[PDB]
Formats: C-alpha cells, sequence, structure tokens
C-alpha cells in the first residue's frame, strides 16, 4: 500500500574513459519499488535521454557505452522508483566522466629472484596495465605502485614505479617469504583496487 | 628534438593540470561546498564555443595540425582571465594562501608552456600561417561584483573552467605525443 522511498545514486565510476556505469540504492522505509528509470540529459542540450542499458553492471546500475560517453561534459541525472502506489524521485546528481575514473588492477604480476655475479642480487617485478585501457594512443595515462611485505610484518614496504611495467627491488631479508601487490591510478582519479598477492621466497644465499 | 620538447611540454601540462584541481579543490571545500554552484555552471566556459574533441575516436579523427592549433588556441585564450584571477586575489586583504599560490603558478607556467608549445609548431608544421584567433574571455565584471554569492558563483564558474580546460589541454598533449613520436604505439 505504500509508495517507494527517494532513491539515491551512490556511485558512478569509468574503468578507461570511455565508458562508465552508475548504481543507485533503494530507499527504505517507503514500499517495494517495482520500476526503475533513470533519466539524464548533457550540458547544453535539451535533449532528455533514458539510460541506454540496464542490464551490463547488472542490479540497480545504468551502463553507458562508448557511443554515450564523452568526456568534460556534465551529465545532470535523476533516478526514479515507481510502483501501483506511486513514486519518487532521487536528487539531481552531476557527473564529469573526467573525474570518476578508477582503473581495474594491473594484472599478470610475476617475481623473479636475480641472482648475478659482479652485482647485488634483486627482485625483479614485472606486470601488465589492465585490460581495456588505452594506454598505446595517449589517451589514458597510467602510474603504479608496488607494495610487499612479509607475512607478520606490521608495515607495507610502498615503492612508487611511474608508468613503467617493471621495477628493481635491492633489499629483502634473505630466507624470508615476501607478498606483492600492485596497482595503479590515471593522471586524474582514483587508485585501482591492490592486485591479488603473489608470493615470493627469497633464497638463503641472498 | 621532438622528444625532448614533447616531454617538457607534457611535464608542464601533467603538473598544471594536477593544480588546477588542486585548486578548484581547495576553493571548494573552503567557500562553496554546501550550496548549488555546480548547478550554476552549465555551459558557461569562454571556450565551449571552439570545437573540441569530446572522445578518443573524435580525437583520432582530428588531423594532426588543426589538434596542435587547437591547443594553442586554448593556451592563449586563458592568458587573460589567469592574469585577472591572479591580481584580484592577490589584491585581497586577506588572501587565502592555498588558493593564490596556485593560481601564480598556473599562470606561470601556462606562459611557459605555450612557448613550448610554439616551438612545436615551428618544427612540424613550418609552413603554418601566423594568425591568432582565439575565443575572447570577458568575465571580470563579474568577478569583481559587489553581491557575495555572484561573485563566488564567477570565480567557481572560473576554476571549473580551468580544471576541465587544463586537463583538456594535457590529454590532448598526451594523445598528440603518442601520434607524432610513436605513431600510438605508446
Ligand atoms: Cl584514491
Ligand atoms: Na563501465
Ligand atoms: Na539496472
Ligand atoms: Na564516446
Amino acid at each position: 500500500m505504500l509508495p517507494p522511498g527517494k532513491p539515491e545514486i551512490f556511485k558512478c565510476r569509468s574503468p578507461n574513459k570511455e565508458t562508465f556505469t552508475c548504481w543507485w540504492r533503494p530507499g527504505t522505509d517507503g514500499g517495494l519499488p517495482t520500476n526503475y528509470s533513470l533519466t539524464y540529459h548533457r550540458e547544453g542540450e535539451t535533449l532528455m535521454h533514458e539510460c541506454p542499458d540496464y542490464i551490463t553492471g547488472g542490479p540497480n546500475s545504468c551502463h553507458f557505452g562508448k557511443q554515450y560517453t564523452s568526456m568534460w561534459r556534465t551529465y545532470i541525472m535523476m533516478v526514479n522508483a515507481t510502483n501501483q502506489m506511486g513514486s519518487s524521485f532521487s536528487d539531481e546528481l552531476y557527473v564529469d566522466v573526467t573525474y570518476i575514473v578508477q582503473p581495474d588492477p594491473p594484472l599478470e604480476l610475476a617475481v623473479e629472484v636475480k641472482q648475478p655475479e659482479d652485482r647485488k642480487p634483486y627482485l625483479w617485478i614485472k606486470w601488465s596495465p589492465p585490460t581495456l585501457i588505452d594506454l598505446k594512443t595517449g589517451w589514458f595515462t597510467l602510474l603504479y605502485e608496488i607494495r610487499l611485505k612479509p607475512e607478520k610484518a606490521a608495515e607495507w614496504e610502498i615503492h612508487f614505479a611511474g608508468q613503467q611495467t617493471e621495477f628493481k627491488i635491492l633489499s629483502l631479508h634473505p630466507g624470508q617469504k615476501y607478498l606483492v601487490q600492485v596497482r595503479c591510478k590515471p593522471d586524474a582519479g582514483y587508485w585501482s583496487a591492490w592486485s591479488p598477492a603473489t608470493f615470493i621466497q627469497i633464497p638463503s644465499d641472498f | 628534438m621532438l622528444r625532448d620538447l614533447f616531454d617538457r611540454a607534457v611535464v608542464l601540462s601533467h603538473y598544471i593540470a594536477n593544480l588546477s584541481s588542486e585548486m578548484f579543490s581547495e576553493f571548494d571545500k573552503r567557500y562553496t561546498h554546501g550550496r548549488g554552484f555546480i548547478t550554476k555552471a552549465i555551459n558557461s566556459c569562454h571556450t565551449s564555443s571552439l570545437a573540441t574533441p569530446e572522445d578518443k575516436e573524435q580525437a583520432q579523427q582530428m588531423n594532426q595540425k588543426d589538434f596542435l592549433s587547437l591547443i594553442v588556441s586554448i593556451l592563449r585564450s586563458w592568458n587573460e582571465p589567469l592574469y585577472h584571477l591572479v591580481t584580484e586575489v592577490r589584491g585581497m586583504q586577506e588572501a587565502p594562501e592555498a588558493i593564490l599560490s596556485k593560481a601564480v603558478e598556473i599562470e606561470e607556467q601556462t606562459k611557459r608552456l605555450l612557448e613550448r608549445m610554439e616551438l612545436i609548431v615551428s618544427q612540424v608544421h613550418p609552413e603554418t600561417k601566423e594568425n591568432e584567433i582565439y575565443p575572447v574571455w570577458s568575465g571580470l565584471p563579474s568577478l569583481q561584483m559587489a553581491d557575495e554569492e555572484s561573485r563566488l558563483s564567477a570565480y567557481y564558474n572560473l576554476l571549473h573552467c580551468l580544471r576541465r580546460d587544463s586537463h583538456k589541454i594535457d590529454n590532448y598533449l598526451k594523445l598528440l605525443k603518442c601520434r607524432i613520436i610513436h605513431n600510438n604505439n605508446c
């Protein structure tokens, strides 16, 4: 017998400055919504549009593919909830895709112990950018961080790797086992999550 | 020497873009945060009228002479408003240290970036027409308005636009660097 609570768009994100997704949540303290509609318009247009894809980002989400995504242009968007009893509109949300970029974490983290005669031996860390980001045209620019730690240590060692996809770590405790992770950020936006750990044994003779 | 040239240009633009963000934030948290100044900002940049690419595809399709010229036009169009932003804030009795500080850096670096850009055009496209034609900014009356809310909203539009445009210059420069030097195999 109750119409819906006020819904809220609580997150928007873009993994690569070419598409983006937004998520909303229902207002508790109203009746069950049986439908939602996300509508938006862009800055300097008067056309009103509907969410182009309600499927791709799953539950309570709107996904904007390449043909609906552009940079340096604000989206003004609103979601409404409806059931048989009536309806309720969310607050307008202003979104500039440029500032909601958070990449997925980097891929293929590999680690190796390199022991050469002539110089100090070292740890050699290698990884790859996330799929889905265009670094090669210069459209996207990525920075990386590595962290590593042996189990039970209080603090992580952090090393900024810049734009490289490999790094050399010189000083480690022989015999100790390390967890290593890598994350990345764009030039403007948020750090990704850390990758899964790869584990490395530092041999005793190091 | 293109490679060192583009490297300097991109170092600058990335710095300026980052400063622009930090500045717009620091203004926003301190002055505007609680209020709807974000809504007054809808299509109000002096450079809106320019045809700038808005996604990667549009960027790739642009020819590189026109693209370089674009970047140059945007930079030229900012020399006036950045001058007044600095003069106005510096002329306050109690000027917020953070903001003014960034503003002065952006102003100075922006000159230098335009010098590197103009020099790039000279190497890459030596037979170009020496002809300025960039949009004109004329928002000084509003920055000087005695109505405080109107004044703040002028400043907000301006920093919002500076942030957009410097991010844009930076991205475009990155794009051209990969295209010109790396055949888009950066
Ligand atoms: Cl972050
Ligand atoms: Na997406
Ligand atoms: Na959905
Ligand atoms: Na697009």
